[PDB]
């Protein structure tokens, strides 16, 4: 009836500890990544979003000068600058997914 | 939390076990519904397109 | 039942809904190819009116039906689903849920395929859908675009099906079961799930990148816009000639066992059998590119490709030999399964010296895309292939089953296909060598005269396909009647010379796998408590 | 009284497409950008000329005429 | 040894020739029979 | 143990599954999904709403196939030890296959890089066309995802440890510093000067950066599905499976981003 | 070694407790490439009296005959053999005519 043999009570104690030795190991190695995130990550992210804020918004007072004139057209499009091979078919003839009209033009030169 | 509960439900109940949890009824018959509608619709434009006529 | 076929997820019933699956594609596919011959057995268009157009349809249906739809399904579905797990020792699979989306996707990619036929344009690409006849421009209908939705269904039946069986051979195996101490045949369906794993994916995204360029105006193979039609072959083929060796490599596992069985002697030098299937496996990735010698490549990398596929001949030779000398002292029975493991020694051995004759590039020039190809990769695939498979089937299927199959009437469909294919395939190589040019419905008279021969030779084939059909209905009705008479031959495995008969009859199978000694059919649940080894 | 343009290093193989282009480019900053001299232009124009596609030409005049020649003339 | 291996060695050379040439020159029957 | 006892219990550490009606469920989604857009693509059906329902039944069909899987790992418990390493096991060969589509599109990128074509410019990128310059925006975003990587670390370990209050804070963190990800390459690409319709030079860029960017979409899902499961007490702290596969497969994420931040970004302008 | 190799079957066929274990040893005998030595199959005729088997008997000599290899050498092992299989009363195939 017994099935098994007699318990080891060798393998347990030992893989007893080590469950406490991978918790203890996971304690503080934790606290060594919160250091490196405060001290090194949110520095980073903040020198660098500053950065970016007003380098942004000098493109976008660029983007906006495009509206006010056409003055000469849009410059000329290559050979291989727009391929209308079949026409999309989701809304109008000649629109990709995002299309922002301000930068984008596909003006016909017939 | 509720899993202590919820593990006494989805044991001893003896049905299948997407309708074991009392709430499954709410997402079940509205999903069969809409499931005919998308696999019997595009099996009606078969022919249609066959003969050739764009709708 | 509807729960027990649309809801499966026992290995086994998922095994034979994958042979059922490609024996009604194997009768489709191979009707085309009666078609095919019909139109060729004489100059002029002699049944199809003059449409070049459902010739072409034609040739791609058939080749995609019997590549992905037969051998396919049935090596690795059909034979590494069944057997795999009995093998190894494991109850069912390691993921037995998505074990049944890789199947049921496939008949999906049927439907795809037919209603690609059935538009009015059709997708006569061939099999290499290559970008600028399939374009949008040249094929304008919905039709290669639902024949790309069939391969894309096809190539996640696979990766799945492949993620599966690593799985399952790395952490299912039984007390004894080393990895050190397996049978040959999980051996070669390791390395090709291993193979499928790294070529599926360059496939799907190529196929992605057509399907784009047709539909979403990228320039990824347009001329107009700097794309390169080429870099779609370096993409396929990257899948291409590892392919040729998915198919061959479970190939070699049946032929592996069933040359050890009836004769009654272990394989000579195991372990270098398994480094020498390994090799080809690992070596054939770098060798993609012969495909493409008259593409303009450069001098000094046509003399790798060269080198690196000549390498091929050197573990593949070995296979050779080692099949050659576990034969040279046993005791030889000669039944169905030997007689088609013979057959198969033989035309793989002179499909292969064709192929290291076309593998040098500077020779090549004189040999590509002519019926030389067609002869050379129809002995490895219509001989190497298809005979591995019926010896599987002839080999597992009283076991699998519980029906015999009236052994008299299956060497007579043996040597028809043997003599039938032989007039088909052997008259090519002597139409490639003038220069007859592949992929064509109608040719000049001068070519007229194999191909008549070979026009013959394809009725003989059909005729033992329909006697197989036949032996399989003579199988499943009255099949438990074939044991009782003597019509068939229930032992694989003769007695010694100095064992009696009585002595014979208490132990029965001396086999070196668990297959032949589980029950007939298997039970539903076969392995209770685990089987232990050494 | 036979002759054709002789093996060129830089361009010692197959793929020819570069050596077609660059003789066109060649001509057109042969003469245009410091055009002092008539007879070596003539290089060029005998080696696009020849090995390069008719169509191709025209293709490239118009594109060139309209500014969208990708090549750099001047 | 030279005694035994004679009586069954050099009759197979002859066997074999013959089926080696059916395998391979049965085309060669086709085109004399009748190229016409 | 009594012998009476142990066997009423499997005798073997695998998972047996009931059988389930989800895999042909998404089977016959993906047919309607492959056959309705095969038709849109060329009229036939007129409007873009059957590609939409088609979508939405197959997200939730595979969502009512993840449903199941939760539940037979925290009510159930059919996870042993032996199924636990199967299951990474195979989500390692999957990442691997995801890798490869990746190492086909560099494949695509290098061709066209290294000689690039004639019927473009002598030069790449293509003559005319505006690149995105990589020190402005882009490099926010490598900050980003570095920044993910080092506090999901910590999170992880938080969660080992015992404290749930620095765990669910780590993921509240990653899960908005991923959104920011994804909508400040949404701010790019739609101020982008050249369309996936410019030639080869946007067909490679969009397909390297539109695949991960379609990834990153299916990052945040996962990452929001282990907020709900940690919340009301699923994720133990020495079993968790979903959460593990969730680590490498945003490890491996951000590799991949910065080999795409060399290649096409630096090294082609 | 060949001496080495006769005098472990020699042992080998003095323990064979059942006609099992009988028709094992006899058929890892013949199963070598060497034709055994005589010293070797006058141990197998005393194991086949032991276990009460005369058809095992009668086959010795059926492997010995296609073993041997030579027509002579066939009549080498019957002579030295004619005592104990006439002591014995072991049949050949050929005098039995089965
Ligand atoms: C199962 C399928 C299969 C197998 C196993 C092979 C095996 C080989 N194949 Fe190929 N092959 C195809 C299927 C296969 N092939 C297909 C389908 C195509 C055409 C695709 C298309 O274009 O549509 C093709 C095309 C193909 C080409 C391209 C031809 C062209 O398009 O112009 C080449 C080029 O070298 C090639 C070579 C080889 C070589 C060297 C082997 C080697 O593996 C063979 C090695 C065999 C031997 C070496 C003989 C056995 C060994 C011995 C007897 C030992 C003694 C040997 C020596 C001393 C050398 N075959
Ligand atoms: C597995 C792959 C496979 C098989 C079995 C076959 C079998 C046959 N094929 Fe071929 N064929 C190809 C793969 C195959 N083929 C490929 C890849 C191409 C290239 C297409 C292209 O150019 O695009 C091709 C092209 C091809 C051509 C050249 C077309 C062209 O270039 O224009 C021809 C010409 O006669 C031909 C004829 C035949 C004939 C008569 C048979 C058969 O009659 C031969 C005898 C075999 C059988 C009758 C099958 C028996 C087995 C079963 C039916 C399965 C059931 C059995 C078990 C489960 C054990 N097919
Ligand atoms: C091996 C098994 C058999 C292999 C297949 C043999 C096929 C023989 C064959 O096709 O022969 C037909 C020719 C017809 O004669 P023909 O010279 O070709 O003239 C043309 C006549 N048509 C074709 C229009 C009818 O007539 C012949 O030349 C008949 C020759 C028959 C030779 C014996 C069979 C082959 C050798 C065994
Ligand atoms: C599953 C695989 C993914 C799905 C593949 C099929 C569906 C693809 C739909 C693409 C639709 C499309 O046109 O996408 C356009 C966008 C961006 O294109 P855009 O709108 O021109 O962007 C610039 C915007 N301006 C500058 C004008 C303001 O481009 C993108 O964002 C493209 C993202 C998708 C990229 C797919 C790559 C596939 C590679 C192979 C995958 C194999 C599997
Ligand atoms: C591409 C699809 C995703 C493949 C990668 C995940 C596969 C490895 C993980 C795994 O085994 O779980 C699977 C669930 O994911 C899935 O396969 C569910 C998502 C299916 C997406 C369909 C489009 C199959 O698990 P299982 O349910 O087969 O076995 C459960 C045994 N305890
Ligand atoms: C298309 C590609 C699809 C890829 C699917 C990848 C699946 C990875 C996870 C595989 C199963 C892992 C597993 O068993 O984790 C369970 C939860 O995972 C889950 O149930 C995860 C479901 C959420 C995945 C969402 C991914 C986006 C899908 C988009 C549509 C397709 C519970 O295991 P546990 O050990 O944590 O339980 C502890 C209980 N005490
Ligand atoms: C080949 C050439 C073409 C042959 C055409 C035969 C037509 C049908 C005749 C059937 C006769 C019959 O039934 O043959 C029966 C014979 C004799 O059997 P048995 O001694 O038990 O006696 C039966 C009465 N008791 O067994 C065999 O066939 C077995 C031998 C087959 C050998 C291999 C066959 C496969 C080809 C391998 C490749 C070639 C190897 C050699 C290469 C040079
Ligand atoms: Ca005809
Ligand atoms: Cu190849």
């Amino acid at each position: 009836k017994p099935a098994f043999g007699p318990p080891d009570k060798v393998a347990a104690q030992k893989f007893k500890e080590s469950l406490m030795a991978t918790e203890k190991h996971a304690k503080d190695t934790s606290n060594m990544w919160v250091k490196i995130s405060v001290w090194v990550a949110l520095p980073a992210i903040a020198l660098t979003a500053v950065n970016t804020y007003f380098v942004e918004k000098e493109h976008a007072e660029h983007r906006e000068h495009l509206k006010h004139v056409p003055d000469s057209e849009w410059p000329r499009d290559y050979e291989f600058m727009n391929i209308r091979s079949k026409p999309f078919f989701w809304g109008d003839g000649d629109k990709t997914l995002f299309w922002n009209p301000v930068v984008n033009r596909h003006i016909e030169h017939d | 939390n509720k899993v202590i509960q919820l593990q006494k439900i989805f044991q001893s109940s003896t049905k299948p076990l997407w309708w074991r949890h009392p709430r499954s009824a709410l997402y079940l018959y509205p999903f069969y519904a809409i499931f005919a509608v998308a696999v019997v619709t595009p099996l009606l434009y078969i022919p249609n397109a066959i003969r050739g006529i764009k709708a | 039942m509807v729960q027990r076929w649309l809801y499966s997820t026992n290995a086994k019933d998922i095994a034979v809904l994958y042979f059922m699956l490609a024996i009604f594609s194997g009768m489709a596919g191979t009707a085309m190819s009666l078609i095919i011959r019909l139109e060729l057995a004489a100059p002029g268009s002699q049944y199809l009116h003059g449409n070049s157009q459902l010739f072409n349809v034609l040739v791609v249906g058939h080749a995609v039906l019997m590549i992905f739809f037969l051998v396919m399904p049935a090596l690795i579905g059909g034979f590494g689903n069944y057997l795999l797990p009995l093998m190894i020792g494991a109850t069912d699979t390691a993921f037995p849920r998505i074990n049944n989306i890789a199947f049921w996707v496939l008949p999906m990619g049927l439907v795809c395929l037919v209603t690609s036929t059935l538009v009015e344009s059709g997708a006569g690409t061939g099999w290499t859908v290559y970008p600028p006849l399939s374009s949008i421009q040249a094929h304008s209908g919905p039709s290669v675009d639902l024949a790309i939705f069939a391969l894309h269904l096809t190539s996640i039946s696979s990766l799945l099906g492949a993620i599966n069986f690593i799985v399952t051979t790395l952490n299912m195996r039984t007390n004894g079961m080393t990895m050190h101490k397996l049978p040959l045949f999980v051996w070669s369906i390791f390395i090709t799930a291993f193979l499928l794993l790294l070529s599926l994916p360059v496939l799907s995204a190529g196929i992605t990148m057509l399907l784009l360029d047709r539909n979403f105006n990228t320039s990824f193979f347009e001329v107009s816009g700097g794309g390169d039609p080429i870099l779609y072959e370096h993409l396929f083929w990257f899948f291409g000639h590892p392919e040729v060796y998915i198919l061959i490599i479970p190939g070699f596992g049946i032929i592996s066992h069933v040359v050890s069985t009836y004769s009654k002697k272990p394989v000579f030098g195991e372990i270098s059998m398994v480094y020498a299937m390994a090799s080809i496996g690992l070596l054939g990735f770098l060798v993609w590119s012969h495909h493409m010698y008259i593409v303009g490549l450069d001098a000094d990398t046509r003399a790798y490709f060269t080198s690196a596929t000549m390498i091929i001949a050197i573990p593949t030779g070995i296979k050779i030999f080692s099949w050659l000398a576990t034969i040279h002292g046993g005791s030889i029975r000669l039944a169905t399964p030997m007689l088609y493991a013979i057959a198969f020694l033989f035309l793989f051995t002179m499909g292969g010296l064709t192929g290291v004759a076309l593998a040098n590039a500077s020779l090549d020039v004189a040999f590509h895309d002519t019926y030389y190809v067609v002869g050379h990769f129809h002995y490895v695939l219509s001989m190497g292939a298809i005979f591995s498979l019926f010896a599987g089937y002839y080999y597992w299927s009283p076991q699998i089953l519980g029906l015999n199959y009236n052994e008299k009437l299956a060497q007579i469909q043996f040597w028809l296909i043997f003599i039938g294919a032989n007039v088909i395939f052997f008259p090519m190589h002597f139409l490639g060598i003038n220069g007859m040019p592949r992929r064509i419905p109608d040719y000049p008279d001068a070519f007229a005269g194999w191909n008549y021969v070979a026009s013959i030779g394809s009725f003989i084939a059909t005729l033992s396909l329909f006697l197989f059909i036949y032996i399989l209905y003579d199988q499943l009705v009255n099949g438990l009647n074939n044991k009782v008479n003597n019509k068939s031959v229930i032992y694989n495995k003769a007695p010694d010379f100095v064992e009696s008969n009585t002595i014979f009859n208490l132990n029965t199978v001396k086999s070196s796998s668990i297959e032949f000694l589980l029950t007939s059919p298997p039970a539903v649940h076969s392995f209770n408590t685990p089987a232990v080894q050494s | 009284p036979l002759h054709t343009v002789g093996f060129d290093a830089r361009f010692p193989q197959q793929n020819q497409t570069k050596h077609c282009w660059q003789s066109y480019v060649d001509y057109h900053k042969c003469v245009n950008m410091k055009g002092e001299d008539f007879a070596p232009c003539k290089v060029f124009w005998k080696t696009y000329n020849a090995l390069c596609p008719l169509d191709w030409i025209e293709k490239w005049d118009d594109q060139r005429e309209k500014g969208i020649f990708a090549g750099d003339i001047n | 040894w030279v005694i035994t291996e004679g009586r069954r060695l050099i009759p197979e050379i002859f066997q074999w020739s013959a089926v080696l040439s059916v395998c391979l020159g049965w085309p060669g029957a086709v085109y004399f029979f009748s190229k016409a | 143990m009594t012998h009476l006892e142990r066997s009423r219990h499997q005798q073997h550490p695998f998972h047996m599954v009931m059988p389930s009606p989800w895999p042909i469920v998404v089977s016959f989604a993906l047919l309607s999904l492959a056959l309705s857009t095969a038709l849109t693509m060329h009229g036939y059906i007129g409007n873009m709403n059957m590609v939409y329902l088609a979508l939405f039944v197959l997200l939730t069909s595979s969502i009512l196939w993840f449903r199941d899987i939760v539940a037979e790992a925290t009510y159930l418990g059919d996870h042993t030890m032996a199924v636990r390493k199967g299951i990474n096991l195979g989500f390692l060969m999957f990442v691997l296959s995801e890798v490869l589509i990746f190492a086909g599109l560099f494949w695509a990128y290098f061709h066209s890089a290294m000689s690039p074509d004639v019927t473009l410019g002598a030069c790449w990128p293509p003559v005319g066309i505006e690149a995105v310059q990589p020190t402005e925006l882009p490099l926010l975003n490598t900050i980003i995802l570095l920044s993910s990587g080092a506090t999901v670390t910590y999170s992880h370990h938080a969660l080992i440890a015992g404290n749930r209050n620095k765990a669910l804070s780590g993921l509240l963190i990653t899960f908005w510093l991923i959104v920011i990800f994804v909508t400040c390459q949404y701010i790019e690409y739609t101020n982008a000067a050249f369309t996936i319709s410019d030639g080869v030079y946007g067909s490679v860029f969009y397909a390297g950066t539109g695949l991960h960017f379609l990834h990153m979409v299916m990052l945040a899902a996962m990452l929001g599905v282990n907020y709900w499961r940690m919340r009301n007490y699923h994720l133990t702290a020495g079993h968790h499976v979903g959460y593990e596969t969730t680590i490498i497969y945003t490890h491996v994420l951000d590799v991949i981003w910065l080999f795409l931040y060399v290649v096409f970004y630096w090294w082609g302008v | 070694t060949f001496e080495e190799f006769t005098a472990r079957y020699e042992k080998e066929f003095d323990e064979a407790y059942d006609l099992f274990e009988v028709q094992r040893v006899l058929n890892n005998c013949f199963s070598y490439d060497l034709v055994p030595a005589p010293a070797v199959i006058e141990k197998a005729l005393r194991a086949a009296r032991r276990v009460n088997d005369l058809p095992t008997a009668i086959r010795v000599f059926e492997a010995l005959k296609y073993k041997v290899e030579n027509e002579d050498q066939y009549k080498a092992y019957l002579d030295e053999l004619k005592d104990v299989r006439q002591e014995l009363g072991v049949p050949l195939k050929e005098e039995l005519f089965p």
